[PDB]
RNA sequence: CAGCUUUACAGAUCAAUGGCGGAGGGAGGUCAACAUCAAGAACUGUGGGCGCCUAUAGAACUUAUAACGAACAUGGUUCUUGCCUUUUACCAGAACCAUCCGGGUGUUGUCUCCAUAGAAACAGGUAAAGCUGUAUUUUUU
């Protein structure tokens, strides 16, 4: 009665056995499940990075996904002498916001 | 694909006679082509 | 993969159909897997030979571990005769791979072996196709798969060997196996198609303007089917 | 008229209580509690609201299978794509619920889900303004964080009744795995902290103020509620209150029907622990761990509740949640607690006075409402408005006044003490909140908060709407102040649109942003550089998304993030020199305490001054400050008391105001200065208007001169910084702090019964720039930073401005003394004051700066 | 310790009214065949049973989003890198279609185990199950 039957399609347990199984697993699949661990390592984050052509030192890199076209050409906006470079502004940021 | 001419074809079918078809004027090379061929060739007869 | 998902819909599977309607498929012989594998390998070997026969009968001959090579009479004409297709080569490679895994199982079943060695052997097979046989010579999208497998192996080995243990002894073939399965799945249909084509060997930009010219002419002709 | 209404009704969830009844109730005040649920980031206030919504409704539409089961939380009041995807509640989308009490006196509740994340205090502020009770929520684990304390403080300003909800018992039961005694102790500690944070009142489970909860597992209760459910069988009705009272505190219960002696014998486990916490623990353990049959039996016996056939086959967490729900019934306890908290209407008057000056109301003759927030509930712009008095019917034509036009109006009224209504508004439709629908209604009523659809055109951010019928009525009327959007903006961003063919579109969107997000000082600058002061990064990002996706749909360039700096001095002034095209003035740096006071009747003023900064009588007499910046303007020469030229001040200080607004150094506002007039050489030939005009420039010039004299500085703001790290990652945090320029660790507060070192701090907003992300990455998903500005704490940008040598590198960050100047120069450039890629600062007038200050 | 409801019952008259239906199974199968696929589901239409449930079929709008499948391989064309110059065969990134490899849900039928009446209650008895209960100022001393 812990399964549907010999088809082996649905399964349904009690606790102690499950616990035991989990314990057994522990060496193999110790994925650290504090959600926050994956800040800037979620699929969404990765996608964002890809569409921004941006890395995370651990994370993957790609072909940039849009035409890499610069030519902003230094207006009163986005000049060197107007904006102030106190912060280094890493890629880590660019995907995180 | 080939839709814009179907109507035209239909019209043609409707209109023409056999006699008319028989007397379609065998066409003259309005951009006098063979003369030009002759002339360039003669100029550049190797 | 995550970025580009894939959708299916209504379908009727092949194996089930075969089981049901088609003779001469009688069914459900509960084989020890190894035996079945061996049988498959044998059949694979047979099939290639058959295919060859159907073509111009070649000088080359297969090993039972499928490593194709020429017997003798190495000439230009011969080469021309016996280039055949990359699909065929790929199939052969696949068969070889199967044999290798099946052969390890066979070895395990008999003496001169171990269970640990079996797992390790399997791992070696999977995580080195690049060593053991070239499918990468015939369909290079195998190469991607191979690379992936290698990466997986690498991941495992650090994961495995935190302790003093370091060397060839390691099982855990699962993710590699999965990868291989996926690859097979990707490749099967094309292979099947190729096979079908082979068997059915008796039965079956700027051109636009030209096409227009032709089509219009045809239409005109149709319009006037006179004397 | 009717058909449309019917259609609207149809496109909505059908509710367990009758909507008609609710509407009827809303006619009658004292039956409408406006509550703002408000807390720290991820308290679970939204979740709680969702629970309430669930309880209310029969079936909810988007309520999928998983949510029902209880894996994913359902935030019914998330609504918007932004929010659904983000994980943060990001605006004020509440709802209106008829709820019964313990003893079912039905009462309609205008609930408002404030966001927790600090950078949206704007929304929190709005909620506070709206709400007369404020359901503070707290995470058990993170404890009473500084944020909570701040909220409490700022709620006691408002002012409001503070019901507390200690949410996340589940986390101390399950995650921290506290012994029940330990848990109890922790709770007590939390309560104590809360009390401390509070000035006047005292908070405890007794007297229905605390409400213990866990929204993940989906159960809230008060002690009283618990007693009602599961301690009425065992005891008579006379000794129930007494029992309840006994329940909380250092009190024990050794065998005796029904005594109960304080202290004590043999075994521990107090009354609270005994009759509540322990039970909860048991429930948890049996729900997860026990064989099911036994649990079922227990639940049949001890709680009188039946597990269905399906419910037995649930997975543990969901199952646990279900069990909890079964136990503690649809959350009336919370409602009861809220009711108990709200006095009511002793506070209400005071609150209204605070919002809109003291005085007296006028019910029948005129209706008045506080247009609080503009929002986008159902795509289109609505206005959430609290009708304070009177009743606002559909299609009524209504007066409006943006709380910019409020102080001025008041002044005018005072002066007064032909008819002139300045703007108007046709009220096209009105309805209730909310979650995922507006329930449309004809009548707005004195007490209830409602979304109105006509209100927008005239107003932006906050407003007062009304409908008078007389001069007397008008006279009586008062106008709400603008909301003290607690945090106050700092964080700068400059927009351009990528293809300026669509500047107009951007502008349009920008207006919407300003309206919809009300903590958004959007200055349009002279040089086409449209500017946005957000609270901070995340908020700004959200706003950008709203703009760039929804309210505009354009590729929109975005500057690296700046901050507003402001102008102040270190030393006092040394030479008041006038200017002519004739006044001279000079300024002193104010005392820190005084400044702080300012940030948070002449005789009275003098007294206050004396109390604060040890100022003399003369000093007290002289002063006349402005702007809430803050600067102080002193009339302190010798001749002015005999003179009637220095008399008539109302005109004179216009110039000063202007100066304060836009300084010398950066045209970036002045702060933290006590100005002193030293001479006003007015000629014989008056021409009064002309003279006034002259003064208006001249005063500004004088101020500038004074500032220059006083060794002026740009002040950076500082972000006060919460960091809730796991203890052994504090060194990492410290390292991180060290790595950047400005930063400081004031106090490492160990949170009670957790591994979380709540390590408060200071960081200059400029050098923040995604600091949160940096913190999180470094600390491997531990220690959610929070940055904020409630304090309005500014500071020196290190070093001396007005030094041409300064620094080495252009592209890189500059050193600290050097930086003193660099920012200033860049600010100037941005403004359009300097001329060139290489330039300097100096202040006229005159005489070559007094011959370079006499060499 | 009282009440009514239900089950087992004993023999009643036996109406009587209600219920129960004038009785059609419940499992499961690496058994098939047949549809129909994110769950929605509002809302409208029409069924069948009572402002509303249960089936359907028509879009709205949803959020899909993480998981029809906590799975991931492969084609084909068009655009774009790049091998380059080419047949494959490809590097690596788009777009839109398709291809396998798996899946549920009901409609049915068939094969292996578990079942098992052909109708009961009225009037209240027996036995159990399910809920409801100590006068001195505001209810009944
Ligand atoms: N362990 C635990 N988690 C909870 C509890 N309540 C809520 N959560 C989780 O923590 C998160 C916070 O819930 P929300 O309601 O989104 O928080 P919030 O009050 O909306 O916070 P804002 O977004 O700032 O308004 C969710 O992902 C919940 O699943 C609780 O009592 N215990």
């Amino acid at each position: 009665k812990k399964v549907n039957g010999t088809s082996y399609k649905k399964w349904s347990f009690d606790l102690p056995e499950m616990s035991n199984l989990y314990r057994l697993s522990t060496p193999l699949r110790d994925e650290v499940t504090d959600k926050n661990y994956y800040y800037l390592f979620d699929k969404k984050s990765f996608f964002n990075g890809k569409a921004l052509n941006n890395a995370i030192p651990g994370g993957p890199k790609f072909e940039p996904l849009y035409p890499r076209e610069e030519e902003e050409d230094y207006n009163e906006f986005n000049s060197i002498d107007r904006v102030i470079f106190r912060v280094p502004i890493r890629s880590e940021y660019k995907v995180a916001f | 694909g080939n839709v814009d001419l179907n109507k035209l074809t239909e019209e043609r079918e409707k209109l023409l006679q056999s006699q008319i078809d028989e007397n379609l004027a065998q066409l003259t090379k309005n951009a006098s082509n063979p003369i030009q061929v002759n002339k360039p060739n003669a100029a550049t007869d190797a | 993969n995550e970025l580009h998902p894939t959708l299916p819909t209504n379908h009727n599977k092949t194996k089930l159909l075969k089981s049901l309607k088609n003779t001469k498929y009688f069914q459900q012989t509960t084989i020890d897997w190894v035996e079945a594998g061996l049988q498959l390998c044998r059949q694979g070997h047979n099939m290639l030979n058959l295919l060859i026969h159907r073509k111009g009968l070649t000088y080359l001959h297969l090993d039972y571990n499928f490593n194709l090579k020429p017997t003798k009479t190495l000439t230009t004409k011969e080469r021309k005769k016996s280039r055949l297709g990359n699909s065929f080569h790929l199939m052969r490679e696949l068969l070889k791979m199967m044999k290798l895994i099946v052969d390890t199982h066979v070895q395990f079943r008999l003496g001169n072996v171990d269970a640990f060695q079996l797992a390790d052997g399997i791992h070696y097979i999977l995580n080195h196709i690049g060593q053991l046989t070239g499918i990468y010579r015939y369909k290079y999208k195998v190469m991607h798969q191979i690379r992936a497998c290698k990466d997986l192996k690498h991941i495992i080995y650090y994961k495995f060997n935190k302790n003093l243990g370091k060397g060839p002894g390691c099982g855990f073939w699962q993710p590699a196996w999965r990868v291989w399965l996926n690859f097979l799945r990707g490749t099967i249909p094309l292979l099947e198609r190729y096979i079908g084509n082979l068997i059915t060997r008796q039965f079956e930009d700027a051109y636009y303007d030209l096409e227009l010219r032709n089509s219009v002419m045809d239409d005109i002709l149709e319009m006037m089917p006179e004397s | 008229e009717h058909t449309i209404f019917t259609q609207l009704k149809k496109n909505i969830p059908k509710t367990r209580y009758n909507r008609d009844y609710m509407l009827s109730m809303a006619n009658i005040p004292e039956r409408i509690i406006n509550v703002g649920v408000i807390g720290p980031l991820h308290s679970g206030k939204t979740s709680l609201m969702d629970l309430l919504v669930i309880d209310s409704h029969k079936r909810i539409p988007d309520m999928s299978k998983n949510v029902e089961l209880g894996w994913k939380p359902l935030r019914y009041l998330d609504n918007l794509k932004q929010e659904i995807d983000r994980g943060l509640s990001i605006k004020l989308n509440g709802s209106t619920l008829l709820c019964t009490d313990l003893e079912s006196k039905s009462r309609m509740i205008n609930f408002l889900d404030a966001p927790g994340h600090v950078n949206f205090m704007d929304e929190t502020a709005v909620a506070l303004a709206a709400s007369d009770l404020v359901l503070i929520v707290i995470d058990v684990v993170e404890g009473v964080t500084f944020v909570v304390e701040q909220l409490i403080k700022q709620s006691i300003k408002n002012n409001v009744a503070m019901c507390f909800v200690i949410n996340k018992l589940d986390r101390l039961i399950l995650d921290l795995k506290l012994p029940p005694m330990d848990a109890y102790l922790k709770l007590n500690h939390i309560i104590a902290n809360i009390n401390s944070f509070t000035k006047g009142n005292v908070f405890s489970p007794i007297d229905n103020n605390i409400i213990f909860a866990s929204t993940k597992l989906g159960f809230t209760f008060t002690i009283k509620e618990f007693v009602s459910y599961y301690y009425a069988h065992s005891i008579p009705s006379s000794k129930i209150d007494d029992f309840t009272t006994r329940l909380w505190g250092s009190v024990y219960y050794h065998k005796g029907n029904f005594r109960t002696k304080p202290f004590e014998n043999v075994e521990k486990y107090p009354t609270f622990v005994e009759f509540i916490l322990i039970p909860l623990y048991k429930i948890f353990s049996y729900a997860l761990s026990m064989e099911k049959d036994k649990l079922k039996n227990l639940l049949r016996s001890n709680f009188r509740v039946n597990l269905s056939q399906e419910a037995l086959q649930y997975d543990p967490q969901p199952f646990l949640k279900h069990v909890l729900q079964l136990i503690f019934r649809q959350q009336t306890g919370l409602v009861d607690a809220i009711t108990r908290c709200y006095q009511p209407f002793e506070l209400f008057d005071n609150k209204t006075a605070h919002l809109s000056i003291p005085g007296k109301s006028t019910p029948e003759g005129t209706l008045w409402a506080h247009v609080l927030k503009t929002v986008d509930y159902g795509g289109a712009e609505w206005s959430l408005v609290r009708i304070y008095s009177g009743l606002l019917k559909r299609g009524d034509t209504v007066r409006i006044l943006d709380t910019s036009q409020s102080e001025s109006r008041q002044k005018r009224q005072l002066h007064d003490i032909s008819k002139t209504e300045t703007p108007s508004c046709e009220v096209e439709e009105i309805g209730l909140l909310g979650g995922r629908y507006v329930y449309p209604v004809h009548e707005a009523h004195k007490g209830q908060i409602v979304l109105i659809k006509g209100i927008s055109s005239a107003y932006i951010k906050s407003a007062t709407l009304y409908s008078v019928k007389s001069k007397e009525d008008m006279k009586q009327l008062k106008f709400f102040k603008p909301l003290d959007y607690i945090t106050e903006a700092v964080f700068k961003i400059v927009l351009q649109p990528l293809l300026p063919r669509e500047l107009p579109k951007l502008l349009d969107a920008l207006n919407k942003i300003s309206k919809y997000y009300p903590g958004v000082i959007i200055k349009v600058e002279e040089s086409g550089e449209h500017v946005i002061l957000g609270n901070g990064e995340l908020y700004m990002d959200c706003l950008l998304y709203d703009l760039r996706a929804s309210y505009a749909k354009i590729e929109i360039k975005i500057s690296d993030p700046l901050t507003v700096f402001s102008e102040s001095c270190s030393n006092e002034s040394f030479a008041s020199i006038p200017v002519s095209n004739s006044i001279s003035v000079a300024a002193e740096p104010m005392d820190s305490k005084m400044i702080q006071d300012l940030s948070r009747p002449r005789k009275l003023s003098k007294i206050l001054r004396t109390e604060y900064g040890w100022d003399s009588l003369a000093s007290r007499n002289v002063w006349s400050f402005y702007n809430g910046n803050v600067l102080i303007n002193d009339t302190l020469p010798d001749e002015i008391s005999p003179e009637l030229l220095s008399k008539y001040k109302e005109q004179i200080i216009q110039g000063f105001y202007w100066a304060v607004k836009e300084g010398p150094l950066a045209e970036e506002p002045i702060y933290g200065v006590q100005y002193k007039l030293l001479s006003i050489s007015v000629p014989s030939d008056v021409n009064i208007d002309v003279m006034k005009s002259q003064i208006i420039p001249l005063m500004k010039k004088a101020c500038y001169v004074g500032l220059l004299t006083a060794i002026p500085i740009l002040l950076e703001p500082i972000y006060e910084v919460d960091i809730t790290v796991h203890a052994p990652l504090l060194p990492i945090v410290e390292e991180l702090m060290k790595k950047r320029r400005g930063s400081r660790i004031y106090k490492t507060i160990k949170v009670a019964g957790t591994p979380l070192l709540e390590v408060r701090g200071q960081v200059p907003v400029i050098e923040s720039a995604g600091f949160e992300t940096d913190l999180r990455l470094s600390t491997n998903g531990l220690g959610m930073c929070q940055l904020y500005f409630w304090h309005k704490i500014w500071r020196k940008v290190p070093g001396d401005v007005l030094d041409k040598d300064a620094f080495i590198p252009k592209l890189k960050p500059a050193p600290i003394n050097s930086l003193s100047r660099d920012f200033v120069m860049k600010t100037r450039r941005r403004k359009g004051i300097s001329t060139g890629g290489f330039m300097s600062n100096d202040g006229p007038t005159l005489e070559k700066y007094i011959s370079a200050e006499l060499y």
